[PDB]
RNA sequence: CGCAAUGAAGGUGAAGGCCGGCGCGCUCGCCGGCCGAGGUGGGAUCCCGAGGCCUCUCCAGUCCGCCGAGGGCGCACCACC
RNA sequence: UAUCCGGUAAAGCGAAUGAUUAGAGGUCUUGGGGCCGAAACGAUCUCAACCUAUUCUCAAACUUUAAAUGGGUAAGAAGCCCGGCUCGCUGGCGUGAGCCGGGCGUGGAAUGGAGUGCCUAGUGGGCCACUUUUGGUAAGCAGAACUGGCGCUGCGGGAUGAACCGAACGCCGGGUUAAGGCGCCCGAUGCCGACGCUCAUCAGACCCCAGAAAAGGUGUUGGUUGAUAUAGACAGCAGGACGGUGGCCAUGGAAGUCGGAAUCCGCUAAGGAGUGUGUAACAACUCACCUGCCGAAUCAACUAGCCCUGAAAAUGGAUGGCGCU
RNA sequence: GAAACCUCCCGUGGAGCAGAAGGGCAAAAGCUCGCUUGAUCUUGAUUUUCAGUACGAAUACAGACCGUGAAAGCGGGGCCU
RNA sequence: CGUUCAUAGCGACGUCGCUUUUUGAUCCUUCGAUGUCGGCUCUUCCUAUCAUUGUGAAGCAGAAUUCACCAAGCGUUGGAU
RNA sequence: GUCUACGGCCAUACCACCCUGAACGCGCCCGAUCUCGUCUGAUCUCGGAAGCUAAGCAGGGUCGGGCCUGGUUAGUACUUGGAUGGGAGACCGCCUGGGAAUACCGGGUGCUGUAGGCUU
C-alpha cells in the first residue's frame, strides 16, 4: 500500500462454494484505503493471513465506502496497531483526535511515518474505536479536554513571503 | 448481496517500453499486439487470457472499460486492418466490407460487438488495429510498480477509464 | 568437466520407489503396444536389458516397431537449437501407454455422438471446447446472521 | 520503439527478368498487362516464369511432353513451356501437338511439324487465348542438373547418398578410409 | 594466460533467432528399421495384392449397386 | 566434356506389366497377343460443370457473361511404397 | 484444458543411513575402578558399551515425505466410422500389418502468410547486472546457471561514468510524457502546500555508489510491560538500624562484612544470620519500616525513531557547487 | 573357552554379487550342484559421445549353428554405468 | 590480576571494528621500455603525542609517574659496525 | 454365506497374541511296493484314507504396532514474476500469483477376474 487520504471500506467476501461447502461463511473487514481497487487487495491480504482463503479461491461480495455518521463532531480515536521495525514487529496503541475515522487513520499513518519511519506496507491497523473524553491515555490528546479552552496565537510567522519579494516594510508577527 | 458479473472485456495498455524485456513477456505482449509502448487492445477475459495478462503484469496497465471508453477509442483512434494496411475507419463501407459476413456493417455495430463481446468479437476486434494512444496527459503515478502499491502497472479494473481519457 | 558415462546421474531416476522394489508385476508385460500407440517412457532399475537413455525419461513418443519384447518408439529430443525426432528401441518395462491421448479420443467420441444426435432435432450444439469463462452474476444471500468481522491479530513473539 | 525483426521483411523474388534480350522483355510487357487486367492465374504464372534463370526454367523433352498430353483428359489441348523443347531420339512415334515455348530446338521442331503439329510463340499464345483457357502448362524437371547430386546431407555422413566433388573417379580417388569398412570405417 | 572454460550464455538466443523448429512431420513415414520378418511378409502381401483383384472389383461393383438401390429407396 | 553404372579385379551393365496358350500356373520353366516406364498422398495449373444472378410485363427462348456447389485430368517438387 | 516426468527449496530425523545432547528405565551385557563385603547379579555407588520409552541439535556426496518455477506428449481429414481383398508373418478358429472402395467437416484461447534449397562473410580473447551458485577472509578476484545488458548504441536522467534507471535514433513543426527533477548555479513549487520528527564544537541531505560496527546516552520523541499511591506517597532532610549470637563452616583471622553450605525465630514499628567502608579481629561508620515538614501524583524495566559518543592519514576539498536550520 | 561342530528360533536383506561408488537384485542377480561354450558364424537398424563424423561402449531385431531346460523360454560374454 | 578491590593500571574466554608505514591475495593500468636499493640534500603533509603549552587520572605525600584530553605551534641530535 | 485352482492390483492384504470355524473343499495325517530323492521317506517323489481341526488356512477380536486415507500443522515454510521498498551488512517487509512436510488428532484395515465346489 501507499496513501493520499484514506477512506473506510466495508469489504465482505467468501471462499466460493464447492460440493463440500454449499453455503460458505462470509467475512467482513474494515479496510482503510485510498480506493476500492486497493481496498479489495488489502482485504484479501488480511483474510488470507487469517483464514485459508485466497482471492482465486474466493470472491468479494460487497466492497463499498463507509461514511462517517458523525462528521461534524470531533472525536477522540484510540487506534491499535501492529507495525514493523527495522528490528521485529511491535504493537502499539495511539490516540488521535479527528472528525472522521478515516481522518484519524490517515493521521495515524502519517505520524508513524514521522515518529518511526514506518512505511505503509509495514503497518496493520487492527481496530479503530471512537472513545470518550475519558479512557484517553495520551496527554497529547487530553490537553484538549477543556470547556474554557483558550490559547493565543503567538509568533505568527508570515507566509506570502514572495508576495512583495522586496519591500519597504520589515514584516510583523504579533497578532 | 448482488454480486455482479465478473467483466467479460478489458482494455489493456503496454505502459512500458521495448528494451531489456524478458523473453516470455515479449512473446505475450506481441500476442496482444503491444509492440510499441502506449498501445492498447481489447482483450476478452477468460482464464486463458487472464493468466497471460498476469505474466505481463509489470508491462501493462489494464482494466474494464466504460462504454464511453469504447466509443472514445473506436471513433477517435479506431483504424481497420484492411489488406493488412492500417486504415482510418472514416466511413462505414470500410467496416462492412471486411466484417459484413458477420452482420457488422457500421461503426456502431463494431462497438456493440467489442463492448458486449458478441459471438464475432474475435474478428471485429482483430480487425481493429492496436490503439495508438498518446502518452498520458498528467503523466503517471509510477510506471514501475503495481497500481495497488502506488504505481500504474497491473489491473485497476474501473479506474482504467480515467487513464483512457487522459491518453486518448 | 563431467563424465559422459551412460547412467550418470540416475541415482534417483532409475530407482524403484519406496516399498516397490522386487518383482515386475506381470500386467506390465501382458498389455499391448501397436504401431501408432503413444507412450510415455520411464526407466526402471530392475529391468536393465533394453533400458532407455536418461534424456528420454519422462519424454513421450509414438511406437514405430514391435519386436518380441521391445518397441521402437519415436521421440523428440531438443539438441541445442534443432529438435530431432529420433527412434529408440525400448523394452516394454520402461514404457507406459500415455493417457494424454485417451481424453482427446473420449471427447471425439462424445462429439460424434452429439453430432449424430442433434442433427435430426435441428439444434446445433456447442461441440468446441470453450475456456473457463468469467464467473457470472449471482446473488449471495446472507440469511439472518450478518457477515463475521475479522480483526487482524496482534503480534507476539512465539519461540 | 517497436519490436519487430526487420530481418525477414524484404522479399527476394524477381520482379523483372535480369536478361536484357529485348524480345523477352517485350513478352513480359504483354504478360505483365495480361496478368493484371485479367484474372487468369495462368498469366500470373506464365509471367512469373518469364522472370526466372535459365537454370530455373529447364528444357522439356519432346518425350516427356508427349507423355504428359497422352494423359486422359487433355486431348485437343495446348502444351505450354516457358523454357525449351528438345528432341527425343529415344522416342519414335510422335503425336501431333500444339505447343508454346520460347524455343523448340531444330530437331524437335522438325519432328513436331512433320507429324502435323503446331508451334506457337508467346505473343501468338496471348492472341489465341489471353486467359490461358485451354492449356496444359508444363515444365521441365527442375532437379535434372547434375549439381543436385552434390547437394544434400554431406557425404561420409551416415545415410548420405551424396556425390562428392572429386577431380576424377576411379580406384584411388576417395573409396578408401571412410567407405571400405576394412579401411578405417564407413558411412 | 588462463581463459574462459565454457558456457552457454548467448546460446539460447541464437537458437531462437531462426526457430527451434519441431521436426518436420509427414504422412507416409519410412519403413527403415522395422523387424525384417515383418517387412518381408508385408512386402509379400503387397506383392500378391494384384492377385485377388477381379474378386475385389466385383465386390465393389455389388456394393455400389447396393448403394444405388438404397438411394433409390430413400428417394 | 556429356549421353552408364559398379566392382580391388576377372568382369558384368539398368523393364515392367498384363492377357491367351503350353509345361502340374509349382507365386518355378517354355510358347502366342496387347500395352508399354509402375503406384499412394499432397500439388501451381487446366478441363467438365448442377446451379443460380438479372433482362421494362406473362411465358417461350437461342446468345453473352459473372460467379460457381461438386467432380476430373493433373506439371515441377516433396514424402512414401 | 487433459496427461506423464522430476527429487531442488522446504521438511524429516519418536522413519532407513550416517551424525549428535541430556536426563528417566534396564543385574539384558559384561566389565574395569571402587566403597561395605573372605567372597557372593549380596548391599551400594560408579563409569563402559548394549537395550525400553523419551529428549537436544544436524547432512553437498542421507531420506519417508515433498512444493514453486521447470521438461515431455495431446487438443481431428495424415481424423473418425463401415464393406471387401493381399500375406510366404502370426495363429485351435484367430492376430497384426498391408492394400482397394465408399460414408462423414470448422473440433481450447490469443497471434501470425508459410515452406524450401543453394552459395556464404565475420566470428570462435569477451565483459556487466538481478536472481541462483562453486572456490576463496576477501577482491574492481577466480569459476559456473538463468535472463537481460555492454561489446555494435546515440538520446533524458544517475554532477562526472561502458554495463544503473528511463527510453532505443531518417530530416523537422506542435503537443505529451518516462526516469529523474523544481532556493540559486539550472528548465520547473515565486503552492499562504499538509502532519510530524530533528540541532550536531564531525549535522543531514536519494537505486547501482563510492562508505562504517559492536556497545553506550535522563539528548529528545514515541511505544510496551509492570509498578506506586491520600490505609497518605514520591524525592529532599531528620530518627533508629537490635536481640537468640564469636550463629555454622572455616583458626590464618571473618562475632553481617578474604571466601563458601546456610539462611530461621524473638522483639517487633523495624532492622538482612546482612549492601558497602573499614578491621589481624573488633570497634566505629554506612546501606530497610515508620514517622515531621511536607502535600498529588510518582517510579522501574524494556523497546524503537531522529541526534550524539563510539569515529585516526598524510597537496587544499568537495550532500556536484554555493549554500540551506 | 569371546572363536571349531551340531540343533532350534528370530531375521526386507542389515549379507553376497571380482574391482570405485551409485543403482539393482531373496523359491534371485546371492550361495551349492548338474550339464555346457550364445565369450561361436553373419546382414543391416538404433542408442550413447556427437558435428549428430569416427572409436569404444551398448539396445533392439533378422538369418546360421549350438547350449541348457520337462517346457515356456533364456543365452550370441561378465546385473547395469 | 592488582595485600583488599572486576574497570587506578591491567584484561582471559569471547566478540566488533578501523588502518594501508607489514606481508600476502589480485592481475586493471604500462613490455615501439614510467631508470630497478639504500644514503646524501630539500620541502611539505599526517597524527596514531617522545618533548614542550594548557589540562583532567592514579595503587599522585614530595620527587619520579604512568592513564587520558585539547593539541601537529616548535623540536626530535653527534658517532662505532 | 463361504471355499478350491489359476490369477490382477500388490499391507485397507503385514506383524503379534486371542476366540470361532456347519457342509464342501484345502490341510495336517498313515505308509515306502513301485516312480523319485535323501546321512535321514524330515524335505522331495510316489501309494494311501485310520484319525484330527492342534497347526496351516479362513472369519472375527485388540481405546494393538504397521500400512491406508482425511484433518490439523498453515496460507506456516518455501517459491514464479515486481519496485530508485527497507536495512551498514546479515537479512527483512510489501506487491503479484503458486503453495508444502512432521509431531498432534480422527476414520479405514483388502477389493476384485476366470473356472469348479459346498450351504442341496
Ligand atoms: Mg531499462
Ligand atoms: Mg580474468
Ligand atoms: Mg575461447
Ligand atoms: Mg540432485
Ligand atoms: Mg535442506
Ligand atoms: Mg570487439
Ligand atoms: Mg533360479
Ligand atoms: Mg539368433
Ligand atoms: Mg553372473
Ligand atoms: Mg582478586
Ligand atoms: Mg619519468
Ligand atoms: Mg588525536
Ligand atoms: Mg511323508
Ligand atoms: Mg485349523
Ligand atoms: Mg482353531
Ligand atoms: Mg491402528
Ligand atoms: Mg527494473
Amino acid at each position: 500500500k501507499a496513501s493520499g487520504t484514506l477512506r473506510e471500506y466495508k469489504v465482505v467476501g467468501r471462499c466460493l462454494p464447492t460440493p463440500k461447502c454449499r453455503t460458505p461463511p462470509l467475512y467482513r473487514m474494515r479496510i482503510f484505503a485510498p480506493n476500492h481497487v486497493v481496498a479489495k487487495s488489502r482485504f484479501w491480504y488480511f483474510v488470507s493471513q487469517l483464514k485459508k482463503m485466497k482471492k482465486s479461491s474466493g470472491e468479494i461480495v460487497y466492497c463499498g465506502q463507509v461514511f462517517e455518521k458523525s462528521p461534524l463532531r470531533v472525536k477522540n480515536f484510540g487506534i491499535w496497531l501492529r507495525y514493523d521495525s527495522r528490528s521485529g514487529t511491535h504493537n502499539m496503541y495511539r490516540e488521535y483526535r479527528d472528525l472522521t475515522t478515516a481522518g484519524a487513520v490517515t493521521q495515524c499513518y502519517r505520524d508513524m511515518g514521522a515518529r518511526h519511519r514506518a512505511r505503509a506496507h509495514s503497518i496493520q491497523i487492527m481496530k479503530v474505536e471512537e472513545i470518550a473524553a475519558s479512557k484517553c491515555r495520551r496527554p497529547a490528546v487530553k490537553q484538549f479536554h477543556d470547556s474554557k479552552i483558550k490559547f493565543p496565537l503567538p509568533h505568527r510567522v508570515l507566509r506570502r513571503q514572495h508576495k512583495p519579494r522586496f519591500t519597504t516594510k520589515r514584516p510583523n508577527t504579533f497578532f | 448481496f448482488y454480486v455482479p458479473a465478473e467483466p467479460k472485456l478489458a482494455f489493456v495498455i503496454r505502459i512500458r517500453g521495448i528494451n531489456g524485456v524478458s523473453p516470455k513477456v515479449r512473446k505475450v505482449l506481441q500476442l496482444l499486439r503491444l509492440r510499441q509502448i502506449f498501445n492498447g487492445t481489447f482483450v476478452k477475459l477468460n482464464k486463458a487470457s487472464i493468466n497471460m495478462l498476469r505474466i505481463v503484469e509489470p508491462y501493462i496497465a489494464w482494466g474494464y472499460p466504460n462504454l464511453k471508453s469504447v466509443n472514445e477509442l473506436i471513433y477517435k483512434r479506431g483504424y481497420g486492418k484492411i489488406n493488412k494496411k492500417r486504415i482510418a475507419l472514416t466511413d462505414n463501407a470500410l467496416i462492412a466490407r471486411s466484417l459484413g459476413k458477420y452482420g457488422i456493417i457500421c461503426m456502431e455495430d463494431l462497438i456493440h460487438e467489442i463492448y458486449t463481446v458478441g459471438k464475432r468479437f474475435k474478428e471485429a476486434n482483430n480487425f481493429l488495429w492496436p490503439f495508438k494512444l498518446s502518452s498520458p496527459r498528467g503523466g503517471m503515478k509510477k510506471k514501475t510498480t503495481h497500481f495497488v502499491e502506488g504505481e500504474d502497472a497491473g489491473n485497476r479494473e474501473d479506474q482504467i477509464n480515467r487513464l483512457i481519457r487522459r491518453m486518448n | 568437466t563431467n563424465t559422459k558415462g551412460k547412467r550418470r546421474g540416475t541415482r534417483y531416476m532409475f530407482s524403484r520407489p519406496f516399498r516397490k522394489h522386487g518383482v515386475v508385476p506381470l500386467a506390465t508385460y501382458m498389455r499391448i503396444y501397436k504401431k501408432g500407440d503413444i507412450v510415455d517412457i520411464k526407466g526402471m532399475g530392475t529391468v536393465q536389458k533394453g533400458m532407455p537413455h536418461k534424456c528420454y525419461h519422462g519424454k513421450t513418443g509414438r511406437v514405430y516397431n514391435v519386436t518380441q519384447h521391445a518397441v521402437g518408439i519415436v521421440v523428440n529430443k531438443q539438441v541445442k537449437g534443432k529438435i530431432l525426432a529420433k527412434r529408440i528401441n525400448v523394452r516394454i518395462e520402461h514404457i507406459k501407454h500415455s493417457k494424454s491421448r485417451d481424453s482427446f479420443l473420449k471427447r471425439v467420441k462424445e462429439n460424434d455422438q452429439k453430432k449424430k444426435e442433434a442433427k435430426e432435432k435441428g439444434t446445433w450444439v456447442q461441440l468446441k471446447r470453450q475456456p473457463a469463462p468469467p464467473r457470472e452474476a449471482h446473488f449471495v444471500r446472507t440469511n439472518g446472521k450478518e457477515p463475521e468481522l475479522l480483526e487482524p491479530i496482534p503480534y507476539e513473539f512465539m519461540a | 520503439g517497436v519490436d519487430i525483426r526487420h530481418n525477414k521483411d524484404r522479399k527476394v523474388r524477381r520482379k523483372e527478368p535480369k536478361s536484357q534480350d529485348i524480345y523477352l522483355r517485350l513478352l513480359v510487357k504483354l504478360y505483365r498487362f495480361l496478368a493484371r487486367r485479367t484474372n487468369s492465374t495462368f498469366n500470373q504464372v506464365v509471367l512469373k516464369r518469364l522472370f526466372m534463370s535459365r537454370t530455373n526454367r529447364p528444357p522439356l523433352s519432346l518425350s516427356r511432353m508427349i507423355r504428359k498430353m497422352k494423359l486422359p483428359g487433355r486431348e485437343g489441348k495446348t502444351a505450354v513451356v516457358v523454357g525449351t523443347i528438345t528432341d527425343d531420339v529415344r522416342v519414335q512415334e510422335v503425336p501431333k501437338l500444339k505447343v508454346c515455348a520460347l524455343r523448340v530446338s531444330s530437331r524437335a521442331r522438325s519432328r513436331i511439324l512433320k507429324a502435323g503439329g503446331k508451334i506457337l510463340t508467346f505473343d501468338q499464345l496471348a492472341l489465341d487465348s489471353p486467359k490461358g483457357c485451354g492449356t496444359v502448362l508444363l515444365s521441365g524437371p527442375r532437379k535434372g542438373r547434375e549439381v543436385y547430386r552434390h547437394f544434400g546431407k554431406a557425404p561420409g555422413t551416415p545415410h548420405s547418398h551424396t556425390k562428392p566433388y572429386v577431380r576424377s573417379k576411379g580406384r584411388k580417388f576417395e573409396r578408401a578410409r571412410g567407405r571400405r569398412a576394412s579401411r578405417g570405417y564407413k558411412n | 594466460a588462463k581463459s574462459k572454460n565454457h558456457t552457454t550464455h548467448n546460446q539460447s538466443r541464437k537458437w531462437h533467432r531462426n526457430g527451434i523448429k519441431k521436426p518436420r512431420s509427414q504422412r507416409y513415414e519410412s519403413l527403415k528399421g522395422v523387424d525384417p520378418k515383418f517387412l518381408r511378409n508385408m512386402r509379400f502381401a503387397k506383392k500378391h495384392n494384384k492377385k485377388g483383384l477381379k474378386k475385389m472389383q466385383a465386390n465393389n461393383a455389388k456394393a455400389m449397386a447396393a448403394r444405388a438401390e438404397a438411394i433409390k429407396a430413400l428417394v
